[PDB]
């Protein structure tokens, strides 16, 4: 079943992928098998971006397929019917699109979800402890909801912090408070 | 004190909470971002764009929900993050708008500071039904003449001001503003129309000059002016009249009469035309998407004669439509054609004609009332529209220049008499006392006789000796405002006392 | 079964897409309703997208719409309330009473996508409404069953013509009435009321002898489209199931094809002809077949029309001309000229004209004076510039006869002591081809221009014409 | 009236210049550090009470 | 990347489940969506053009689009009932009225 | 910033470039590609995220090879201003294609800005004598007056110009600027010409105008922010050398036409006959700019080549928004002979008024009126039938209205060589006086020929006598 | 296609490209994009009467469509003197036969 819909981005396509595989419930298995049929696709960089790039026959595209599992055999039999869904539409170029997709979806089947807590500045690790920390005591990431509260460092917010996740986000940081300060002085 | 005041705005800002919504801004340029994300978007909200930017959002897909911006390009940047207001649009509606112009977003561009408005309201308040009316009864003169005869004015009501560009096309709702001052000096509240004047599209030095002849002419006071001036945004445009209809709205919910000139909506058009086909939505007839009935129309029904349970507050509307080349089968036109109880047709080559006010009086029309006309001026201008539209078949035999029978020359002799007796400069109205007499004169043959060039003449100096000699007469139609047997005998004896001589 | 959870998804102004469930759609044409505190949103599913999205029409407003948000289905076809219980309400597009007088329906709700009926139930019978308006009854007689069309430009007396087709007509025949409105104002809604009020035919106490939809142009154009639809079925529930007659009156049907071509272009079906949408015939077939001649009871709909700029040579018009059994031309010039009705004489042509269907007598009268007016209106051009100077005394006399009988066309009306101030006047159709066969014969040139204006009949005629005499 | 308004709107804004200088002055000092940890121990405290 | 009916997600994930719905969509068809009146049919590949095919709603029309993946079929019938998955056997012959 | 990029696509001249580090750039940024063409200048437009931005390119487009560094020199173009950039001719990245050498200047300013606020205006409109009998009866100028001229393919919009620079801009000593937005070398050579020999330009000397010339070859988007390089200049007088200014623009058809055309490109759906969806903001905005403010009242100056001569096209029709008065100038009654060649009934000037030039003036120009629009009125009448089957008094109204007609043929000056006829330039003063003793027909009862192509009413009379002769 | 032919200055060699574009007129409808935006770039214009055409001028120029607004600052002096403005004067025969009628 999908694991929560994606679509807006054709994500649909790798959301099908995920709910065919999750009724055959070889998410984990077919996420590893992904990840290794797509490092050795891009650790064969040439032919694995250039082999990427369509301009592949029926017959040709369909050798590619054969070539694919001749780099491996165990690959999981779900992604492996999506493989000739991709060489007879000829669609390659969301591959790795659908790798990564198909990874959201596992993620968020798993529930695990990443974070960030941009500052203009590396952020401490303390920081990152206390604010997990906080983060799992409020409501907003329970637990089964899981966070990498990461440091980005991004002077577009000039200093201060703003945590991200799930669509919320707490700012408090020194520039957005600078920009209602200057209206409001400028009221 | 200034001090005092800034130390009041810093004192003004202090903390704030976690932010349940975002979405990062992808496409910006066009200045239409749409972003990805808000699913908490509710529809038509604010959202504050962390830029500083404000934009609404109009159209919500479940890839990336295109919010129109207000604010600058440049100033958004590909993945902002937008924190939802969580407020549809709203607009500051009260008093303190009396006298003060704004912007669509309601901020006094006059800079007479902060407004003393009663409330907040919503744009998007739905026109009351056929319960909350009540029947038409409110005169509205607009010191025109031609304009009270021919298509009298009463209140909740649309007449919709169709004709050529800027042929004076501002000037002709001014007219009616400075006549309305005579009931706004006059201390009879629901008589006091508070004027709102919206003025879409316009450049700046226009409303500035605008805004000086009313402050001039003094009635800015109970005008309220609402601009959405051309630099301002077309989606700001297009909120500016439905903004400008809450404000009104506040007057008519409290039993107060007002009157909203809609000038011009033509330019409103294109700024949802602009709008819509930057949401990418499909361009529709003249590249005014169909929908643009309806959204004209929910705007037009909010003028309504309420009923004596509201107070009987009536908010009057005026639309205005600069037709171009009078191409009124233009798809918005005709819209608002069939919308408005009013068409007041006006004609260049009348203008050229030095017919000014230059009225085209075949297709204007006031489909509503004549309890929209006082009953006096009804019993008068009875037979000014028979003799005009017998005028006008007399006038077509007169082209060519074929010799008239004698009775249609007589037709076309007491006609042209009363076209010169219609003519008014513009910013000086007429009070509606004095203006019962010119038609009665008129109307009663007297200045048939009385020739062309010295009807101009005669005009000037009929009031004059009205002013002198039977200003009983005309006390007498301001307090009884229906002529009777009496006043009209009386004012037969003064019109043919200074007809003849 | 359970009302299919969707989610909305896209608000793109009335047009909404919802997801529902998996596995389960409704159908074509089908209702659902979403609990707001704007009550009942209702969506006609008008498009399945396939992949369990669905692409609805809003007929209410869209402010507020949190996308993904929870749609009930009520499941099907969008059901109105149908009863003689429904006398003397104002009803809204959502079959809510908005005249408020608690729960209308007598016991039964229908669908408004109630289908044309078949051939085999459709027989004419030419039968004859008479309104008692001597020109509209003479020159070109209305029929019962029929469909008439009132094309003119708007309320150039258009709304006073229906209100005394209701005076006259609505109370004296035994049939209801129903008047409904599409896109008209909730001015014209406070007029129509107190005037229908006034004429007694809502009758305050108990059942009126018409019921009242009226629809507003506010309203966002899903619920423009399908007023007329609500109204159209309430009908049917008199022609069917009571078998009763009707005499309908719809309100202006150009804003049900301004409504249907644009939501046409929203619906992405790419506009046709002038903008108008590609499926108007069928629209327009579907509505004009609905209503019927039939074994089950006779619809008499009077259908005003805008004609835009008073051409009706327009696409939305011109499509109208060919689908109205009964067209009548109503104009400005008319009205201008201060005649009651605004009919345009010699442009109108109702169904039955036929020459002694609506008997020798009457058609021959009536030829008489086609000819007679016809001869004012060649000769009209020539005195324009040249003069009358030119023409015959013969000429003159028919001349004078039209110009008579141009004013003898106006005859008061009481819902026009609003308009004119002069209380009506209500001629037989047996009286009216008396009394027009008089003036032609030429027993009435003797009777002034003005002396056949603003009054009835021939006894009305010479009435005015000894009171302008002295 | 008409100079009296205009120099408070004169010294509003010569004032709010001023502000600008004050905002650039904070922005330079280690305050700058400082408050990060402010908006740190901030975010604990909101995020805590959330 | 790009849009294909076999893209349909339903379709999608029924091939990826190793089930391709080809031989029995030869004629048989099932609607993918259903919108104006215009039903994509997924199937029908025995189809000679313009031949009469008749829905599970009785429905009959005609195909003035085939398309490998879709049929656009044109209604003869009404779409009132017509939802998504609609079964469209071929009747398999093409458009004939009696004539005599 | 070095944000480095790479030139994904060059679909035409709205080149895409994908920007490979994160680094983000910003709308209105400007940005240098640096070819054996030199610099080439981009300006950013959209973001099209991942980094990917869709840049409208100024300057010439051709050689580019996809995968090609980017480096923006972000923000608004900056031109030179100063008043020792009065007398150059500047392209739009400040370079003198007068080739002055490297323009001389004080502060360099982003093309783009803000356009005055509500608060900032102080609206002003004089009087202003154009030594031009027809524009001073129908629409007296004024001092920050915005002025418009809707006349033919440049068949004499150029030549009117021309006239009005060398009468109110020789005698106006404040400064003036001429843009001229796409226009024709040959033009620009002869103006650069006849402005240094005119000494408005003192080449060695300084220059109270200032000159940019933008030429209709160059490439869409150059012509779009010709105009805005044009309003920094402006600005930079009207503001920060607080001096009285006045401005030209010719011919402002291509620059709306020249936002048209990379309108579709952009990917924006192109509104009603073509023109740009985004055509009011831009109009509006380049008006907004222009506009009379307390720092300075601005006259400007707007000459439109209407396309096909359709005013109710959507670019004219929204130029009508932002002016105060127009002369329109009608193609056929250049034909008809008539120098002046401005439509008479649609010329319309604020200041035209009862009180504004006073009531005498306006009696005067309304009966003017009023006489050609019954002229007009019996065309049909005069054609179908005659002028001897037409009434006396109308013989009399149309004789008067062709002799009107005639008195307007007043002869060009910087064209009186064109024409070949010297050029009839009459004062104010002396026009009110002219029209009033015509309208008296004190002076119909002499040749309409004698009236025809000379100026004030004792020129008539004078041409008169040579006409006797 | 059209700014670069030029009558160049003596740095340059004054050479020139002297552009003459003849523009293929349907109807001789001349009020049409294609036409006016030719109108605009030139400096004069030649149409072509085809009433005088039939009427044996072969071939035949109108003159009240044929201008050229910067022709005669290159005429030289005997083709400056010998024409004293014969447009003028073809422009008060053209008045002439106008008020003939």
């Amino acid at each position: 079943p999908p694991p929560v819909r994606l679509f807006g981005v054709e994500g649909t396509y790798a959301t099908a992928l995920y709910q065919a595989a999750a009724k055959n419930s070889s998410i984990d298995a077919a996420f590893q098998s992904l990840q290794k049929v797509e490092s050795t696709v891009k650790k064969n960089p040439k032919l694995g971006h250039l082999l990427l790039n369509p301009a592949l026959s029926l017959k040709d595209r369909n050798s590619v397929i054969d070539a694919i599992v001749e780099t491996h055999k165990n690959l999981d039999g779900y992604v492996v019917n999506l493989l000739k869904v991709l060489s007879e539409n000829n669609r390659l170029g969301c591959f790795e699109k659908i790798a990564s997709d198909f990874g959201v979806l596992n993620d968020a089947h798993n529930g695990l979800l990443k974070g960030t807590v941009t500052s203009a500045e590396p952020l401490d690790p303390k920081s990152f402890k206390r604010i997990e920390k906080a983060l799992s005591a409020s409501k907003l990431v329970g637990q089964g909801k899981s966070l990498k509260l990461e440091n980005v460092v991004k002077p577009e917010i000039k200093g201060g912090l703003i945590v991200e996740l799930g669509d919320k986000t707490v700012d408090l940081s020194i520039s957005t408070k600078i920009q209602k300060l200057n209206k409001v002085l400028e009221d | 004190e200034v001090s005092s005041i800034l130390e009041e705005r810093i004192k003004g800002v202090s903390d704030e909470a976690n932010l349940n919504e975002t979405g990062r801004v992808l496409a910006v340029g066009d200045g239409i971002a749409r972003v990805f994300g808000l699913n908490n978007i509710q529809a038509e909200e604010l959202v504050e764009f962390s830029s500083g930017v404000k934009g609404m959002a109009l159209n919500l897909e479940p890839g990336q929900v295109g919010i129109v911006l207000f604010g600058s390009d440049r100033l958004v940047k590909e993945g902002e993050l937008v924190k939802r207001t969580g407020n549809i649009v709203d607009v500051p509606v009260g008093p303190g708008l009396l006298g003060r112009v704004v912007d669509a977003l309601g901020n006094p561009i006059d800079g007479k500071g902060p407004i003393d408005a009663a409330g907040r309201s919503r744009a998007q308040v739905k026109a009351p039904g056929i319960l909350p009316r009540r029947s038409v009864h409110e005169p509205v003169q607009t010191g025109l003449k031609a304009v009270d005869a021919l298509v009298p004015i009463g209140r909740g009501q649309r007449e919709l001001i169709i004709g050529d560009r800027q042929t004076g096309k501002t000037a002709v709702a001014l007219d009616t503003i400075l006549n309305q001052k005579r009931w706004n000096n006059g201390s009879d509240e629901s008589k006091k129309l508070y004027c709102v004047y919206v003025a879409v599209g316009q450049k700046r030095s226009t409303v500035a000059q605008l805004v000086q002849t009313l402050e001039q002419h003094d009635a800015m006071k109970y005008s309220i002016i609402v601009a959405a001036t051309a630099s301002e945004a077309a989606p700001l445009q297009y909120l500016a009249p439905f903004t400008a209809a809450s404000i009104g709205e506040w007057f008519r919910d409290n039993g107060k009469h007002a009157l909203i000139v809609y000038d011009d909506l033509s330019k409103q058009a294109v700024a949802y035309r602009q709008l819509s086909l930057l949401l990418r939505r499909p361009p529709g007839r003249e590249a005014y998407p169909g929908d643009v009935f309806y959204l004209h129309s929910r705007l037009l029904e909010r003028a309504a004669k309420l009923s004596e349970k509201e107070g009987s507050g009536s908010l009057t509307a005026l639309p205005v439509i600069e037709t171009q080349g009078g191409d009124v089968s233009a798809y918005i036109p005709t819209n608002v054609i069939s919308i408005t109880d009013g068409q007041i047709f006006l004609e260049a080559e009348l203008f050229y004609k030095g017919i000014r006010p230059a009225i085209n009086v075949g297709l204007s029309v006031s489909r509503v009332g004549s309890a929209a006309q006082v009953k006096a001026l009804k019993q008068v201008a009875g037979s000014l529209k028979l003799f005009l539209a017998q005028y006008r078949e007399v006038a077509a035999f007169a082209q060519f220049g074929s010799d008239l029978d004698a009775s249609t020359k007589q037709t076309l002799v007491r006609g042209e008499r009363l076209t010169q007796l219609l003519k008014q400069n513009q910013y000086s109205p007429l009070a509606t006392e004095e203006q019962v007499p010119l038609i009665y004169a008129g109307v009663n043959g007297h200045l048939d006789g009385i020739e062309l060039s010295r009807i101009g003449e005669f005009e000037s100096s009929f009031l004059s000796y009205l002013k002198s000699n039977h200003n009983e007469l005309l006390t007498e139609i301001r307090e009884k405002g229906e002529l009777s047997k009496e006043l009209l005998a009386s004012l037969k004896s003064a019109t043919e006392s200074f007809v003849a001589t | 079964s359970t009302p299919i959870t969707g989610k909305v998804t896209a608000v793109i102004g009335a047009i909404v897409d919802v997801h529902f469930e998996q596995s389960e759609l409704p159908a074509i044409l089908n209702a659902l309703e979403i609990k707001t505190p704007q009550g009942k949103l209702v969506l006609e599913v008008a498009q399945h997208l396939g992949e369990n999205t669905v692409r609805t029409i809003a007929m209410d407003g869209t402010e507020g719409l949190v996308r993904g948000e929870k749609v009930l289905d009520t499941g099907g076809p969008i059901s109105v309330p149908v009863g003689r219980e429904t006398l003397g309400r104002i009803i809204n597009v959502i079959g809510e009473p908005i005249d408020e007088r608690g729960p209308i329906k007598s016991k039964l709700r229908k669908p408004i996508h109630a289908d044309p009926p078949s051939f085999a139930e459709q027989s004419t019978s030419a039968e004859i409404l008479e309104t008692g308006i001597k020109v509209v009854d003479l020159l070109a007689p209305y029929a019962r069953g029929g469909k008439i069309g009132l094309f003119g430009g708007a309320g150039v007396g258009k709304t006073v013509f229906i209100q005394e087709l209701i005076n006259n007509i609505a109370k004296a025949h035994g049939g209801f009435s129903v008047f409904t409105g599409v896109g008209e104002r909730t001015r014209e809604g406070n007029d129509l009321y107190r005037e229908m009020k006034e004429t007694g035919v809502i009758n305050l106490e108990g059942e009126s002898k018409v019921a009242l939809v009226f629809g507003q142009m506010n309203e966002p154009p899903g619920a423009r489209a399908r007023v007329a639809l609500t109204g159209l079925t309430i009908a049917e529930y008199f022609r069917d199931e009571e078998g009763q007659d009707v005499l309908l009156f719809i309100d202006n049907i150009f804003r049900f094809t301004q409504a249907g071509s644009e939501v046409s272009a929203l619906l992405g079906r790419i506009p046709s002809a002038v903008g108008y949408q590609p499926t108007l015939a069928t629209d327009m077939g579907l509505l004009q077949e609905r209503i019927t001649t039939t074994k089950k009871g006779s619809v008499t709909s009077v259908q005003a029309v805008y004609v835009p700029a008073d051409d009706l040579t327009d696409p939305a018009p011109a499509t109208t001309f060919a689908h109205l059994d009964a067209t009548t031309v109503l104009s400005r010039g008319i009205s201008e000229l201060g005649i009651y009705p605004a009919v345009d004489p010699l442009d109108s042509k109702s169904r039955l004209l036929d020459a002694a269907v609506v008997g020798q007598e009457h058609y021959d009268v009536a030829s008489k004076v086609q000819e007679t007016l016809q001869t004012y209106k060649s000769l009209q051009d020539i005195i324009a510039i040249l003069g009358m100077d030119e023409l015959s005394e013969q000429d003159k006399l028919t001349v004078e006869r039209a110009r008579k009988i141009q004013r003898f066309l106006s005859q008061p009306f009481a819902v026009a002591e609003v308009f004119t101030g002069i209380p009506g006047k209500l001629v037989r159709l047996k009286d009216t081809v008396a009394s027009f066969k008089a003036v032609l014969e030429g027993k009435y040139d003797n009777i002034p221009e003005h002396a056949f204006y603003m009054v009835g009949g021939i006894e009305d005629v010479v009435a005015k014409a000894e009171k302008l005499a002295a | 009236v008409r100079y009296e308004a205009s120099l408070r709107q004169l010294e509003q804004r010569q004032l709010a210049k001023s502000v600008i200088s004050r905002v650039q002055s904070e922005l330079g000092n280690p305050k700058f550090q400082e408050k990060v940890l402010q908006q740190s121990i901030s975010e604990i405290e909101q995020l805590l009470s959330k | 990347t790009k849009a294909q009916p076999t893209e349909v997600s339903s379709i999608l994930e029924e091939r990826i489940k190793g089930v391709s719905d080809e031989a029995n969509l030869n004629e048989t068809g099932r609607v993918l969506a259903v919108g104006d009146g215009i039903a994509r049919v997924f199937g029908l590949n025995n189809i000679q053009a313009e031949e009469l095919v008749e829905f599970s709603s009785g429905v009959k029309g005609m195909a003035l689009n085939l398309e490998p993946g879709q049929v656009g079929i044109v209604l003869f019938g009404s779409d009132r009932l017509v939802k998504e998955g609609e079964l469209v056997k071929r009747t398999g012959n093409i458009v004939d009225v009696p004539v005599g």
